[PDB]
């Protein structure tokens, strides 16, 4: 639906039906930002990390 | 045709479309992409570190553009603040992620792409 | 090229003292001539340019220098010919070039001039041409040019407190020197430089 | 275990110095310059911290010890879980500790607790911990049982039971400490601003004062971690002239022009108002009761000289943080322009 | 001498003053001017004065000595300071009570 | 010299006073060296300002 | 005890501040432009109860957008130090974020957090205008949220201490 | 003298006079002067190693002159005394003393008039101009100086100290 | 030279002042009311459509 | 009136103290933080009496070493640095990259030329400029809500430079002897044309209450007065030059024109007072001849005519073709002229051709090979005459690439035409001349 | 007569300086007619090509 909201496009998602959008096996839910959320980018050798 | 964050795309299988060619690299006027490959134990020519520091890099979209395959894409996706600054050095864990997470809407705009030409 | 061109030897036919080198190419507009001056006249000959009838509607539109010294011809080198102006750049320390428009003639004219002395000493015209004084104080700054009785010599577009000449080829873009803050001292403070390789 | 460090301290900021360290109670006035001591060498720093307000300067400028990718700040921190401990000092070879009781605390247990579970807690992780190479702990200059600050009689147990649990610990007993952010010289200067007319004090102010520079307290802390042997012992660290608190109220109006005037409030109706009523920064029990105590460095432990580090004199050292606050007398036309 | 000159010399002239006192440029020096032998500022000849006036006249023997000494030495070594730590020779910043 | 009072022409150029006056050095550098100083020299006009100062 | 009475005052204050939460008028790079268009009626940043002030005394946001220059740190020190508090810094563009196209240049420093403690940072080049208002949403419910995160224990009586 | 350095460009001692009622004076050689430079007309060129050393010592006198007033206004003068600091940039001149360029030398003594006019008006930070005073060896006297590397390698050649040192980070 | 023009603003809408920036205008609207009329006539406006076949 | 000549000027007399400073002048650091200072300018001001003295300004709190790094880099990587130069010019500072590039190339960008896109672009950016430099100006004399209405129009032109490129700022869209024929679409046309329909409201919105208000004319008429002279010595261009009257516009230059200007019927105005007001007028009629040149522009690629029935003598619409859609066609005149280019563009990509393939691979790896030689290619950018001078050593980077910037040269002249004013006059003065620093640093 | 101080050596200074050779340090004010401000009649000078 972001798409959609910006106006890129005039398709919507369609849930249990012909849709305009791929649905692959590997995709994964949208997350909202993560940002300031112990679940957040921690890049690899930070000491976050 | 908006550039948003830099994102890895699969094929419809699950592999990987990168291949360790460094075109992206070499094109990139910041110099804000980062590349190390080795080939992977079945042989394929993946890359073994692929970062992009997003603080760094100006949101031109030759990464993109200098793509063969479609690899790295610059998808729509633009509420992507961060409160620290390392969270901006994207990793190849956070392209990845970003492509599995956004492949539909990048898909439908590079449908629309490609048929442009035709 | 389907205009009407005509030389500018008049700088020539009045400083007959002087040899003259002069180019035109499609690669620049059809009405843009290059010549060669040299240093000791550049002066007298913008004085003429800033007071001739036809050269009186004269504007400094531009002015800069190179580092000839590291030239190559890094492809077609054999193409080279004697009388193309590339030739003048081997072994020349530094070739500051400035570039005029005139209105009563429609004409762009550029002047090159070679600096082969160590100190890069040349005279400065911004007695005569209002706008070169920043223009000059920046080719000196970026490129150390020791420009001579000009009216203002300090910097513009370089950092307070230093003193480099970052155009140069020798120069590193990535600089010798980092701002950071300082807490001990509790302020910005300048130190050596470590950066990032691609 | 091993003591040893090996670390390069000729590069900056965005060199490798080699050391991993995690600092404790950073928050304070000594914390920031602490941390950027080992940061600007190109040191990696941690900054485990549960504070209010999270959004004060004093949270926010520890982010510029070392830089982007080198110091970390691990809010939200639990200091009676051992896990959070384990978690902070994991990948650290040293361990700094600063987290005392603050002077704005009366309560004994809670000063207590500051000064002892936290430092136990931290010693025993760092003794479960192989990899941490050397712990520094901060006592007080002082520090006795018999002392009737609560401060400096928690302290003293809380240094015994960080040398109990981490016997290669090292502990420093800086004497007043003095900078922008102190407490001491800022402390002065506030007070005499906010009086106009006197600054109050509660005793015959005899008590012996040894200032010494956080500048200099940041080097010792660099050169003990550059000594090997400096583990296990404990360090007296001060100025190198001792100056009464009179003296020193002399030596600062002579050197900031303003004069001088001392109004005397009776040390026991002072106690107990201060203990009976509210205390904030300015205005605290710890503050009087260490107004008649001295602190100064005593012969009984190794003092700076050991650390080979030259403390400068408290009236050069002092001089340039008292400018702004300037007597404004008859000064010349050239001063004028300022 | 302003009206010789061209300055405004009306009420409703007076809005057009930068144009005649400000605007025009200067005349740029002529070429003669940078080949004068030397640029000292001027100062009274004090010869046939008493040596008390003469002792503020140019020092010419400074002048000549310079002379000397660069004749002596047309080409020097360049001089490098040792960035070696040394303890200070004034202690007193470290060494004083009051 | 005309529009110039008492002021007189010599051989080799016009004077800057009347003929008995006094020549001023700090005049003389304005005219020959008019907006240029390689540096703030201490005459003894400075350096008397400087004391009164 | 007096939280009873502080984490409602508390709450009165975040709720204060975040409605109104006055940057400071200093723009060095494109980015201003952004920052420009964010101000403008079609994102009107009033709606959030944003205003611009020019002097830094009465500013609570410092909108470092552009490139910082080692000829312009000091001065950005000293507008932070200048700015009262309580204060937040948001950093916008890669200029100001990482130093951007010129990370490799001789005088931009390579990054505004190098002088100032940044508080958030918003990537792009130049950032859009609604991905600055969101970086200053977020900025604003993280500030809302920053006066009690959990921090003090709730004793038996469910009381912080 | 139209003119930074000119005599009619000191600061008036009153509002109503200056420094007397029976004589005109000022102070602009240990101080700024009252009107901003607008052009720093470039040094008369020197044909002579002569005028070259002339320069420069006229050039150093300068900064001895108005080093005090650079002090006292940046609020270094803890660091180091004017003296201490005249002697620093004296090592400094030394350190280039060896020019016999009498064009570059003109072009160094424009650039040392343009950063001394900078240090008058503030234009650069304290922390940043102080690396011209600093002294070359001795420990600033703001701060208390570590002498451990002194007691540790003493009556030890400077390249065994380096050794010692060393000159790369031992983690990579 | 010596046949000078001039454009003198003299009322609210600096077009009018102007004969060519009404023409202008006139011919905008009139290009919009084109392609208006030339949709309506039409009826109906193709789309291109998304397929997720075409990822196969 | 009688005379106030001694009242206005007050001369210095060697040793005088009455013809003297006999006040301690106001030394202010405007900006860099200002809000009438752009961000970057630290200009010195000596104000006596709230009136300018003397000027000193700083302009290197924005100086990047652009020209260094242009030098570090290949060509194509160097061309984000002109969009970074301006931030209301960035087409027009491509334009000119680009032109020299080719220029050293020997060749011109045919595509473009027939698509029309960098005329009709570089007039969406004046426009965009214009817009910009009058809205500032208005908010600095302190006109407030010219400023939205301006910028209302500023975010529908940077909605069409994402639409046509995907970046609503720094386009970084036209390239060399290259051109997307994708993304330029006809009904991107039809918007511009609506745009350029309803850009006539705002101009008459900001008109209304500018030109004819007694204030704005009192604050801009008569300030900043310079004559053709002036012009001359400081070597001012565009806006400015047009003011003093010199009647000079290089795009209608036979000689240096470098697009499809020199072949549309358009009008360059000029005033017979080089002020503030004559130049605000200017920048007003050329952001509305620009939607004059637009629609030329766009009428060339258009097909009016259609056929008609020899029974009906009425059109015949093509119902299942996409020609009925919309009347304008971008690329008509390219396919109609140079087909075996187009036909080859349009077939032949790097995924399917072994020589495309090997053309995209070099070019993305090591920029295009350019001939060694100099070059010195200019444009009428919206601030003035913006060019690019270019030394190239035959490799696959720039050796040296200069920039000739307007706005440094208009900003040489603000303590000219700016000495004896006031404040206000000044930042009156510093909106008129139309800066923007990036290009100046 | 406060203002006739400062007149009195303008006359020597313009008569013994060159007014464009010499550079002499001045200070003066613009002036402006505000009826003829108000009463200004904006106009521009159109230009197109030959016809
Ligand atoms: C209306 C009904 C009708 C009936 C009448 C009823 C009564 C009417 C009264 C009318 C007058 C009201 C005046 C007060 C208005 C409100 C303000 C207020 O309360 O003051 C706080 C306000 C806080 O200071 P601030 O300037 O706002 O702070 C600025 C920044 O915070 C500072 O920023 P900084 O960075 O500079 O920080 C420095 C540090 C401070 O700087 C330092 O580091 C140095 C100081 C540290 C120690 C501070 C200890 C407290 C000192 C008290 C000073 C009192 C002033 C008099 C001193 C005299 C000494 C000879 O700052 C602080 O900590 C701030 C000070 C903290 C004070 C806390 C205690 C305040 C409340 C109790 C005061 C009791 C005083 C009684 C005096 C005698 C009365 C007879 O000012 C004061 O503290 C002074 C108040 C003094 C007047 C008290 C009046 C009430 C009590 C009177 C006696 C009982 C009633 C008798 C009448 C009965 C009739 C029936
Ligand atoms: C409009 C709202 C107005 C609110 C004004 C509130 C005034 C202060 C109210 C105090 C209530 C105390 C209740 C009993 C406390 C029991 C605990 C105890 O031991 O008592 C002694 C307490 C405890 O202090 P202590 O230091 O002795 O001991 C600490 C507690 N132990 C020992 C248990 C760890 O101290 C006092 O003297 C009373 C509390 C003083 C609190 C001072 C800070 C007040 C902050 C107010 C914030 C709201 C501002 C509103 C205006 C905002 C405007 C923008
Ligand atoms: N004058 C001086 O500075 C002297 C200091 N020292 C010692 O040096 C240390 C560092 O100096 P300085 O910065 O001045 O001191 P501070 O009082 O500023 O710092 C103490 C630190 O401990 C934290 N802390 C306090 N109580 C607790 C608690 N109950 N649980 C967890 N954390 C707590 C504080 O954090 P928070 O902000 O969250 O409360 C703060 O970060 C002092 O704590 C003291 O032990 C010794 C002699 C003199
Ligand atoms: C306020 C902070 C200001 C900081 C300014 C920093 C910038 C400084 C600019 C550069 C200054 C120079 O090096 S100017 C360089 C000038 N060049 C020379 O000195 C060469 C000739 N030397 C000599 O004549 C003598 O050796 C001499 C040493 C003069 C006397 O020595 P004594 O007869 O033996
Ligand atoms: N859809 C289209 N796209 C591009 N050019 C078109 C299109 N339709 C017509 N033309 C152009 O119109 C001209 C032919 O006119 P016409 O016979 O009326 O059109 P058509 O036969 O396609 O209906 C040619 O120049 C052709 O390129
Ligand atoms: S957008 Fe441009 S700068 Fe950023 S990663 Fe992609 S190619 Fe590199
Ligand atoms: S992202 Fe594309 S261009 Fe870059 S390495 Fe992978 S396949 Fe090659
Ligand atoms: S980050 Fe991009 S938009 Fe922002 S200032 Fe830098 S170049 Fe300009």
């Amino acid at each position: 639906w972001h798409g959609w909201l910006s106006h890129q496009y005039d398709d919507f998602p369609t849930r249990t039906g012909n849709s305009a959008f791929v649905k692959h096996h590997y995709l994964k839910q949208h997350t909202a930002n993560l940002s300031n959320t112990p679940l957040n980018h921690v890049p690899q050798g930070a000491p976050q990390n | 045709l908006f550039r948003g964050e830099h994102a890895l795309r699969r094929y419809p299988t699950g592999e990987e479309r990168c291949i360790a060619c460094k075109l992206c690299q070499s094109a990139c006027p910041a110099r804000a992409i980062t590349i190390e490959t080795e080939p992977r134990p079945d042989g394929s020519r993946r890359t073994v570190r692929y970062d992009i520091d997003m603080t760094k890099c100006i949101y031109c979209g030759f990464c993109q553009e200098a793509c063969p395959v479609d690899a790295i894409v610059e998808g729509p996706n633009y509420e992507q603040t961060a409160y620290l600054h390392e969270d901006l050095f994207y990793d190849k864990y956070k392209l990845l992620e970003n492509g599995d997470k956004w492949e539909p809407q990048i898909a439908r705009n590079i449908e629309y792409l490609i048929n442009q030409p035709l | 090229m389907q205009n009407k061109y005509m030389q500018p030897i008049q700088l020539f036919i009045v400083f007959e003292k002087l040899n003259s080198k002069m180019w035109i190419s499609k690669k620049l507009n059809s009405n843009h001539s290059i010549a060669l001056i040299p240093s000791n006249w550049f002066y007298s000959i913008n004085l003429f340019l800033k007071r001739e009838l036809l050269f009186s509607n004269i504007t400094l539109i531009e002015n800069s220098a190179i580092d000839t010294i590291s030239y190559n011809l890094e492809t077609n080198q054999n193409d080279l010919d004697k009388t193309n102006i590339e030739n003048y750049f081997f072994k020349n320390k530094m070739l500051v070039f400035y570039n005029y428009y005139n209105y009563f003639l429609k004409s762009k004219l550029t002047l090159f001039i070679i600096l082969n002395n160590l100190n890069k000493n040349i005279d400065s015209i911004d007695r005569i041409f209002a706008n070169a004084n920043w223009l000059e104080r920046e080719t000196s700054e970026m490129y150390g040019i020791n420009y001579k009785w000009k009216i203002d010599t300090r910097k513009l577009l370089l950092d307070y407190s230093k003193i480099e000449n970052p155009m140069l080829k020798e120069f590193q873009s990535e600089g010798t020197q980092d701002a950071f803050y300082n807490i001990f001292e509790n302020q910005v403070v300048v130190l050596k430089n470590e950066t990032v390789e691609l | 275990r091993s003591t040893q460090l090996k670390f390069y301290d000729g590069g900056n900021r965005q060199s490798i110095s080699g050391i991993r360290a995690t600092i404790f109670g950073a928050t304070g006035f000594m914390g920031p310059y602490i941390g950027a001591a080992l940061g600007y060498i190109g040191s990696d720093v941690i900054f485990p911290h549960n504070h209010v307000y999270a959004y004060d300067d004093y949270v926010k400028e520890l982010k510029l010890c070392a830089g982007s990718g080198q110091s970390y700040i691990m809010r939200h921190f639990n200091y009676d879980d051992d896990n959070m401990y384990d978690m902070a000092i994991k990948n650290s070879n040293v361990v700094i500790n600063l987290v005392g009781s603050r002077l704005q605390n009366k309560n004994f247990q809670k000063a207590a607790y500051a000064n002892i579970h936290v430092a136990k807690k931290i010693a025993e992780a760092c003794a479960r911990n192989p990899n941490v190479r050397r712990l520094i702990h901060f006592s007080a200059a002082g520090a006795d049982t018999k002392s009737p600050s609560p401060d400096l009689h928690t302290k003293f147990h809380g240094e015994e039971a960080v040398l109990n649990a981490f016997p290669n610990a090292t502990i420093f007993r800086p004497c007043t400490v003095y900078g922008m952010q102190d407490y001491f010289i800022r402390h002065w200067i506030k007070e005499r601003d906010w009086w106009y007319h006197f600054n109050i004090v509660t005793d015959d102010c005899t008590a012996k004062r040894q200032p010494i520079l956080i500048n200099d307290v940041a080097q010792c802390v660099l050169n003990a971690l550059k000594l090997q042997e400096s583990a296990g012992q404990i360090y007296e660290l001060g100025g190198p002239h001792v100056y009464s608190r009179l003296e020193v109220f002399e030596m600062l109006a002579n050197l900031s022009g303003r004069p001088p005037k001392l109004a005397h409030i009776p040390h026991d109706i002072a106690l107990k108002i201060t203990q009976n009523f509210y205390n904030w920064e300015f205005f605290n029990m710890e503050k009087v009761i260490k107004d008649k105590l001295d602190l100064i460095v005593t012969g009984k432990h190794k003092t700076i000289s050991d650390l080979y580090v030259q403390p400068v004199s408290f009236p050069q050292g002092a001089e340039q943080f008292i400018d702004d606050v300037r007597y404004r007398g008859v000064e010349t036309h050239d001063n004028l322009e300022k | 001498k302003m009206r010789d000159l061209g300055f405004p010399m009306e009420g409703e002239e007076e809005e057009y003053i930068e144009q005649r006192v400000f605007m025009r440029e200067q005349l740029p020096p002529l070429e003669s001017e940078f080949w004068k032998k030397n640029y000292d500022p001027y100062e009274q000849d004090l010869f046939h004065f008493p040596d008390s006036f003469k002792a503020y006249q140019q020092q010419y023997k400074r002048y000549d000595e310079a002379k000397k000494y660069f004749e002596e030495n047309p080409n020097v070594e360049a001089t490098i300071i040792d960035r070696e730590f040394k303890e200070p020779t004034n202690k007193k910043p470290w060494t004083r009570k009051y | 010299v005309k529009g110039k009072g008492s002021i007189r022409k010599g051989i080799h150029g016009e004077g800057f006073g009347a003929p008995s006056h006094a020549h001023d050095a700090l005049i003389h550098q304005i005219k020959q060296s008019k907006d240029t100083m390689d540096y703030q020299n201490i005459t003894n006009e400075v350096a008397q300002n400087f004391a009164n100062h | 005890r007096v939280d009873y009475i502080v984490t409602p005052i508390n709450a009165v204050v975040s709720w204060a501040r975040q409605g109104s939460f006055w940057p400071l008028t200093f723009g060095l790079a494109c980015c201003a432009v952004e920052m420009m268009h964010a101000t403008v009626s079609r994102y009107d940043f009033d709606r959030f109860g944003v205003i611009f002030r020019a002097t830094p005394r009465q500013a609570d946001l410092i909108l470092v957008a552009g490139t910082l220059t080692n000829k312009m740190a000091p001065g950005l020190r000293r507008l932070y130090e200048q700015t009262l508090d309580p204060k937040w810094v948001l950093s916008m563009g890669s200029c100001a974020n990482g130093g951007g196209y010129y990370h490799y240049s001789y005088s931009v420093v390579r990054g505004c957090n190098r002088i100032i403690p940044v508080d958030i940072y918003v990537p792009g080049c130049p950032p859009t205008a609604e991905a600055l208002m969101f970086g200053v949403l977020q900025l604003q419910k993280s500030l809302y949220r920053q006066i009690n995160e959990g921090e003090k224990k709730y004793n038996k009586k469910d009381l912080t201490y | 003298m139209n003119h930074y350095w000119g005599s009619s460009n000191t600061i008036p001692a009153s509002s109503t006079q200056n420094n007397n009622y029976f004589s005109g004076g000022g102070n602009n050689v240990t101080i700024r002067g009252n009107e901003i430079m607008e052009r720093l007309p470039s040094q008369t060129p020197s044909q002579n190693m002569v005028q070259a050393s002339m320069k420069t010592l006229r050039f150093y006198r300068k900064f001895c002159r108005l080093i005090p007033f650079i002090l006292r206004i940046h609020n270094i003068g803890t660091k180091f005394t004017a003296q201490q600091a005249m002697i620093n940039f004296g090592n400094y001149i030394r350190e280039r003393n060896h020019y016999r360029d009498p064009g570059l030398i003109d072009h160094r003594i424009q650039l040392g008039y343009e950063l001394l006019y900078e240090a008058e008006m503030h234009f650069s930070q304290h922390t940043i101009l102080m690396q011209y005073l600093s002294p070359y060896n001795t420990p600033l006297s703001d701060r208390g100086y570590s002498y451990l590397e002194k007691v540790k390698y003493g009556n030890k050649s400077k390249f065994l100290q380096g050794f010692y040192k060393g000159n790369k980070p031992t983690e990579f | 030279k010596y046949n000078p023009e001039l454009y003198i603003y003299k009322t609210y809408d600096m077009a009018a002042d102007d004969p060519v920036w009404r023409q202008v205008k006139l011919d905008l609207e009139w290009t919009f009311e084109n392609i208006a009329e030339r949709r309506e006539s039409l009826g109906y406006m193709p789309t291109f459509k998304g397929d997720p076949n075409f990822w196969q | 009136m009688n005379r106030s000549i001694f009242q206005l000027w007050k001369p210095e007399s060697p040793r005088s103290n009455v013809n003297s400073k006999q006040i301690k002048t106001m030394n202010v650091n405007f900006g860099p933080q200002h809000p009438a200072a752009h961000g970057v300018l630290r200009l010195i001001l000596q104000l006596n009496g709230e009136i300018a003295e003397r000027f000193d300004p700083h302009i290197g709190l924005l100086h990047r070493g652009s020209e260094k790094l242009i030098e570090d880099r290949p060509y194509l990587q160097g061309m984000p640095y002109f969009d970074r130069f301006d931030y209301v010019s960035m087409m027009v500072q491509e334009h000119a990259y680009c032109l020299g590039i080719e220029s050293l190339l020997g060749t011109t960008n045919y595509s473009a030329t027939f698509t029309q896109i960098r005329t009709m672009y570089d007039e969406l950016t004046r426009i965009l400029n214009h817009l910009l430099a009058v809205a500032c100006h208005a908010l600095d004399v302190g006109s407030m809500s010219s400023v939205f209405w301006a910028f209302e129009e500023r975010e529908k032109l940077m909605e069409f430079y994402e639409r046509v490129c995907g970046a609503r700022m720094h386009a970084a869209f036209y390239r060399p002897n290259e051109v997307n024929l994708n993304a330029v679409s006809s009904f991107l046309m039809e918007d511009i044309l609506e745009f350029s329909r309803n850009f006539f409201t705002t101009l008459n919105e900001m008109h209304n209450v500018l030109t004819y208000n007694k204030i704005w004319k009192q604050r801009l008429i008569n300030i900043g007065t310079y004559s053709f002279q002036t012009c001359l010595d400081y070597g001012l261009t565009g806006v400015m030059a047009r003011s003093c009257g010199l009647k000079r516009d290089l795009r209608l230059s036979k000689t240096e024109t470098y697009a499809n200007y020199y072949y549309l019927n358009f009008r360059s105005y000029t005033g017979q007072h080089g002020d503030c007001y004559d130049r605000f007028l200017i920048r007003m009629n050329e952001m509305c001849e620009s939607l004059n040149i637009v629609n030329q522009s766009i009428n060339k690629i258009s097909k009016f005519n259609n056929i008609v029935s020899i029974n009906t003598k009425k059109n015949i619409l093509n119902k299942e073709n996409f020609n009925r859609q919309t009347t304008v066609l971008p690329h008509l005149v390219l396919s109609y002229l140079n087909k075996n280019d187009y036909n080859l563009k349009n077939t032949k990509n790097d995924y399917n051709s072994m020589e495309e393939l090997i053309t995209h691979f070099k070019y993305w790896s090591k920029g295009l090979k350019v001939e060694s030689g100099y070059t010195y290619q200019s444009v009428e950018s919206p601030k003035g005459e913006f060019g690019v001078s270019m030394l190239s050593d035959g490799s696959n980077k720039p050796y040296k690439c200069k920039v000739r910037s307007p706005a440094l040269h208009h900003l040489q002249v603000l303590p000219k035409i700016g000495k004896g004013h006031f404040l206000a006059d000044l930042v009156a003065l510093v909106g008129t001349v139309d800066i923007v620093f990036g290009e100046i640093d | 007569s406060n203002k006739n101080y400062t007149i009195v050596k303008q006359s020597n200074l313009l008569t013994m300086f060159d007014f464009f050779k010499d550079f002499i340090n001045f200070s003066f004010i613009r002036k402006q007619d505000l009826n003829n401000q108000t009463n200004f009649n904006p106009s521009l000078r159109s230009i197109k090509k030959k016809y």
